């Protein structure tokens, strides 16, 4: 489910007609259920972003929030960028995803998963921003 | 006019005697007031001697009236003590007072 | 005038689960025996002279709020009325510790004991040093709670009480008819330390603050029957209900084996009542009648309509079947009818409990109020004990039955608790954890800072919360959200800022409203910050944590973690103070902004002095209780000076309100309250040569005359809060020295002095003191007026009235403290530093 379900996502975000099939079917049985769907999947996909929980995923994120595109999610993932503050990372981010970490985040391809993600919440985001 | 009220360990026979350097780790208190001094604090338990006029002569009568390794509680009558202008910025006149004492005194 | 400091020891005291005290009807002797031993090494520690010293306590003490008291530091015991205490030379009670004298002048040394020779009838308490008497006793004193065993103690102190029980290994008789734990001692439970007021315990995680605990039956112990024309139908069917019931003994008698014969004996284990209703004795036939008529005079209070209903369970009686076995010497067959189906309901059992408390209530009527059997006893039937009490009930549960197959068919406060201001929370996202023991009365979630007390929590605008007791929120009053509790439940709170949101969760699950809405408590203004808080009613605990470790977080990985709300202690070295509410009534003065409660500064005149009148919103408003008002400025007597209080309505009245002869830095004060009037005032006047306070008035009686500083009851009644008495004696009790002493309201009652019943103006007239005028009120409190005669009202003067709680602060750390007589520890030790005002006298 953290592999998957993000391309439903994708197709919700364009097809506005799409947006119009869930009225016909909802008012047969709006904050549809169509994007109200990934919550929990938003809660718990998103645990092993990087270092499980040390959110340099979230600087990556911030790179990506210009609706960037998968070739630019690769070309970013081949960029790289990462912190240890002594800030809020500590007991948030590093003292709870090293101990949480039951098989710690140790590739590129962990990044490049992460970043995707990433991109994947910000265009949840803008669809959020629609929504409200 | 020195009155002694005493609790009744130690010997209760060694008086402090003439010529002898009487050590007391005391305590000082007011007639319905506060403290105002302990050498408990400064942990220097005031190594001082009998007859030379170094402290008040209340606290010398409460000093023959004792023993070694008693405890008292020594009433104060300001004519004897500071009082009839008192130690200034300290102590006011007409001051009745109280002290806690436990000692050794090696003589 | 200014703020003094030292360091004083953390006082504590502890209590072994025992309460006796004085009611009409049950005592259990009332006469009890003390043996305790002790081993310190420390008559002095650290800082200070080390502290001990044992009394009693009325319930009402409550010194335990470890910090400051009206002396200096929230001291142990006899530093009130409610509680008594003793160290050698001494009576204490309210920090006076006037002394007395007994062999042996010499306080509390180690490998020493003591007695407390406790009487009620006329109710007098005095103490023995190890093996020798105290010529100095208590008499004289109020009865209103049970007196409970206590030691006041400070560190470094081990020391052991004794029992008589099991290992009471009593060097000392007891006093003369008094008595080491025999009859009922913990009836309904078992013997247990319990120091009074604890809010707080050291927990095996966190620690488990807790709330109150209802009074233990101070009055309400003794219990009470049910104090009656029987019909004619059930007089007839009680000769079938007795021979029923006689059936039913019959077969509990054989089946220990107690068969009949006509001769009462214990090897062949006979009983000569085993015969018919009729041709039982006389006496024995009029007793049986008597408890099948009296099951039915318990019956008859209840709103029933009895009758024999319908004559189709009649013929429909069936006899339960009993073999030959069963059949006996008698020839009286046990045959009970058959009730497998005669079922009356679950609720009407009850009735058959309160008929079971009515039979233990007479038994106490016949054996202990009346007889007072001198011998092995039962206490009271509301808790006397759970299996008497089921075996009393299921007795007569089979009556009503045998009746329905018959077809007679018939029918005191809240404790919160908050972190400090310093901790206020302003934006982010932010989580704490509480957790819940219990699932009783208890209230959670975030709050504004200024949280009043004396009111309930969400009744205003400066919270929002959760009760998950009954599944409610609460926003200036309840509302529907969200399941209840049950035990254990951790509960997660959490709050966003930037948008304006409140979070509740579960056990890792956000709750939900009727409507679905995720926890909603939405478009919240920002205001002052915000601050966690928590509350519990009487007999409740939940412990919590701030996240000052993420680890000790019990879940925190479902809504937050990965989502911004943030551990509240993240960042810390340290924990919060966490300010909690109070319960003692200490003075406050006026707040100008107040309802119906409206003051004047009334200048005086020419021919007049100034005055304080009153005002209050004579309408829908509160005419609400007995609101003590007291001034500011106090009065110390000297060393005496007046040598009594006396008062004079217009005349001279009841004199010697008390003489004291000491400090004693007293405060006018009144008990007042609302006549739908403008209210009585309080002027300040030189009768001519002395001063006379003045508290004109129209409305109604409100008792006013002098109150001391120490002065902190609530509520309840004008008159009867004062009780202690000097006791003083001698070696053969000779001492000839007591005093009425302890006027915490020397004043007057006033309701029956004047004034049966009209409607004129009145006053009163205390006594100032007499000095060299050759007067006034005002003088003798500035001290720079004091020859200055004339009367004065300065701005440092304003009224006050009682809160019954304010707020106070915990300390961040506490004391670290067990068999033969249930030993006890203290070793480490523990100080702080203090104020204290002269003027209030408190610290």
């Amino acid at each position: 489910e953290i592999f998957i379900y993000w391309s439903k996502s994708h197709n919700f975000k364009r097809e506005e007609q799409n947006f119009v099939v869930q009225n016909e079917i909802n008012n047969m049985s709006v904050a549809t259920l169509k994007k109200m769907l990934p919550i929990g999947l938003n809660m718990c996909a998103p645990t092993d972003q990087d270092l499980i929980m040390l959110a340099k995923t979230r600087y990556a994120l911030k790179d990506t929030d210009e609706e960037v595109r998968e070739f630019l999610q690769n070309n970013l993932h081949l960029q790289g960028k990462v912190e240890g503050s002594p800030s809020l990372r500590w007991q948030m981010a590093l003292y709870r995803g090293l101990p949480g970490r039951e098989e710690d985040a140790d590739d590129p391809e962990k990044i490049v998963r992460r970043v995707q993600e990433v991109s994947a919440v910000l265009y949840h985001l803008e669809q959020t921003e629609h929504p409200y | 006019g020195v009155e002694i009220e005493t609790i009744s360990p130690g010997d209760g026979r060694t008086f402090p005697k003439k010529g002898q350097t009487c050590v007391v780790h005391y305590t000082g208190m007011l007639q319905n007031g506060k403290k105002f001094d302990s050498s408990r604090d400064r942990n220097k338990p005031f190594k001082f001697r009998i007859g030379k006029q170094e402290v008040i002569k209340g606290f010398e009568e409460g000093a023959a009236q004792m023993s070694l390794g008693q405890r008292a509680k020594l009433t104060c009558t300001p004519d004897v003590a500071y009082g009839a202008t008192g130690h200034p910025g300290v102590i006011p006149p007409n001051a009745t007072l109280i002290f806690d004492v436990e000692l050794l005194n090696l003589e | 005038l200014l703020l003094q400091t030292n360091l004083i020891n953390y006082v504590t005291s502890i209590r072994p689960n025992i309460f006796v005290g004085r009611a009409e009807g049950s005592t259990q002797y009332g006469k009890w025996y003390f043996e305790v031993m002790v081993d310190e090494v420390v008559p002095f520690l650290t800082a200070q002279a080390t502290h001990l010293r044992v009394g009693w306590a009325l319930t009402e003490g409550y010194s335990p709020y470890p910090g400051g008291g009206e002396g200096w530091g929230g001291n142990g015991v006899g530093d009130d009325l409610y509680s008594y205490g003793f160290d050698g030379l001494h009576l204490w009670t309210g920090h006076v510790a006037r002394p007395v004298t007994s062999p042996g002048q010499h306080l509390l040394a180690p490998e020493d004991v003591v007695s407390c020779c406790l009487d009620l009838s006329v109710p007098s308490i005095s103490f023995r040093i190890n093996g020798c008497p105290v010529q100095g006793v208590f008499e004289a004193f109020n009865l209103d709670g049970l007196f409970f065993p206590v030691v006041s103690f400070s560190a470094g102190v081990k020391v052991r009480f004794l029992l008589g029980g099991r290992h009471g290994e009593f060097k000392f008789l007891p006093p003369p008819g008094y008595a080491p734990c025999h009859e009922a001692v913990l009836p309904r439970e078992r013997l247990r330390l319990e120091p009074i007021k604890e809010y707080r315990r050291e927990g095996p995680r966190g620690p488990h603050l807790v709330g109150p605990s209802r009074c233990l039956s101070h009055t309400d112990f003794v219990p009470c029957p049910v104090d009656i024309v029987l019909p004619p139908h059930l007089e007839r069917i009680r000769e079938k209900l007795a021979e029923n019931i006689h059936e039913l003994w019959a077969l509990t008698r054989i089946e220990q084996g107690w068969t009949y014969g006509p001769v009462r004996d214990d090897n062949k284990r006979l009983h000569p009542c085993l015969v018919n209703f009729h041709s039982l004795p006389e006496p024995e036939r009029n007793y049986n009648l008597q408890m099948s008529g009296e099951t039915l005079k318990t019956l008859l209070a209840l709103g029933c309509h009895v009758g024999m209903a319908d004559e189709k369970a009649e013929d429909n009686l069936k006899k339960t079947k009993l073999p030959k076995t069963y059949m006996m010497s008698n020839g009286y067959k046990p045959a009970p009818l058959d009730l497998s189906h005669v079922r009356l309901t679950p609720a009407q059992t009850t009735l058959v409990d309160r008929l079971a408390e009515n039979g233990h209530n007479v038994w106490a009527r016949d054996r202990v109020a009346q007889g007072w059997s001198y011998s092995a006893r039962l206490v009271p039937y509301r808790l006397l004990d759970e299996a008497t009490k089921r075996s009393n009930r299921d007795s007569l549960c089979q009556a009503v039955r045998t009746l329905l197959g018959y077809g007679y068919n018939i029918e005191d406060r809240v404790r919160i608790f908050r972190a400090e201001k310093s901790y206020t929370v302003q934006s982010g996202r932010w989580y704490f954890e509480f957790e819940a023991v219990t699932t009783g009365e208890m209230r959670v979630g975030w709050a504004r800072p200024e949280l009043r007390p004396d009111v309930e929590l969400g009744a205003d605008e400066l919270a929002y919360v959760f009760n998950g007791h009954r599944g409610q929120r609460w926003h200036l009053g309840s509302e529907p959200f969200g399941r209840p509790w049950q035990s254990g439940d951790v509960v997660g709170c959490m709050i966003d800022l930037t948008e304006n949101t409140i979070i509740f969760t579960l056990n890792g699950e956000v709750l939900m409203s009727d409507s679905g809405s995720e926890t909603a408590f939405r478009e919240i203004e920002i205001g002052d910050g915000f601050l966690p808080v928590c509350s519990l009613g009487p007999g409740q605990v939940g412990h919590l944590n701030l996240g000052q470790d993420v680890s000790s977080l019990r879940f925190f990985a479902i809504c937050g973690l990965q989502e911004g709300f943030e551990p509240f202690a993240i960042n810390m070295q340290r924990p919060v103070t966490t300010w909690f509410s109070k319960s003692l009534p200490q003075f406050e003065p006026v707040p100008p902004e107040h309802p119906h409660y409206e003051v004047a500064r009334m200048d005086g005149t020419v021919d007049t002095p100034p005055c304080l009148r009153l005002a209050h919103r004579t309408w829908g408003s509160q005419n609400s209780l007995v609101e003590m008002l007291f001034l500011r400025l106090s009065l110390p007597v000297q060393f005496t000076t007046t040598y009594y209080y006396s008062v004079r309505v217009f005349a001279g009245q009841e004199p010697s309100c008390v003489w004291v002869g000491w400090v004693t830095p007293d405060y006018h004060q009144h008990d007042m309250n609302f006549d739908l009037s403008k209210v009585r005032a309080v002027t300040v006047t030189m009768g001519d040569e002395q001063g006379n306070v003045h508290s004109s008035l129209k409305c109604s009686n409100c008792y006013m005359v002098w109150g001391g500083d120490f002065v902190s009851p609530g509520q309840q009644g004008r008159i009867s809060h004062t009780d202690l008495v000097i006791g003083c004696l001698v070696d053969l009790a000779t001492g000839l020295m007591t005093f009425t002493a302890n006027g915490k309201e020397s004043n007057t009652f006033f309701q029956v002095e004047p004034n049966t019943k009209l409607f004129p103006a009145v006053f009163v007239l205390p006594t100032h003191q007499n000095v060299i005028q050759f007067m006034p009120l005002s003088a003798a409190m500035f001290l720079s007026e004091r020859k200055n005669p004339a009367p004065q009202c300065p701005p440092r003067l304003e009224v006050q009235m009682l809160m019954p709680v304010s707020w106070s602060r915990m300390p961040n750390h506490f004391l670290q403290v067990e068999r033969l007589g249930w030993a006890v520890q203290c070793q480490d030790p523990l100080t702080m530093m203090a104020l204290h005002i002269p003027e209030e006298n408190r610290c």
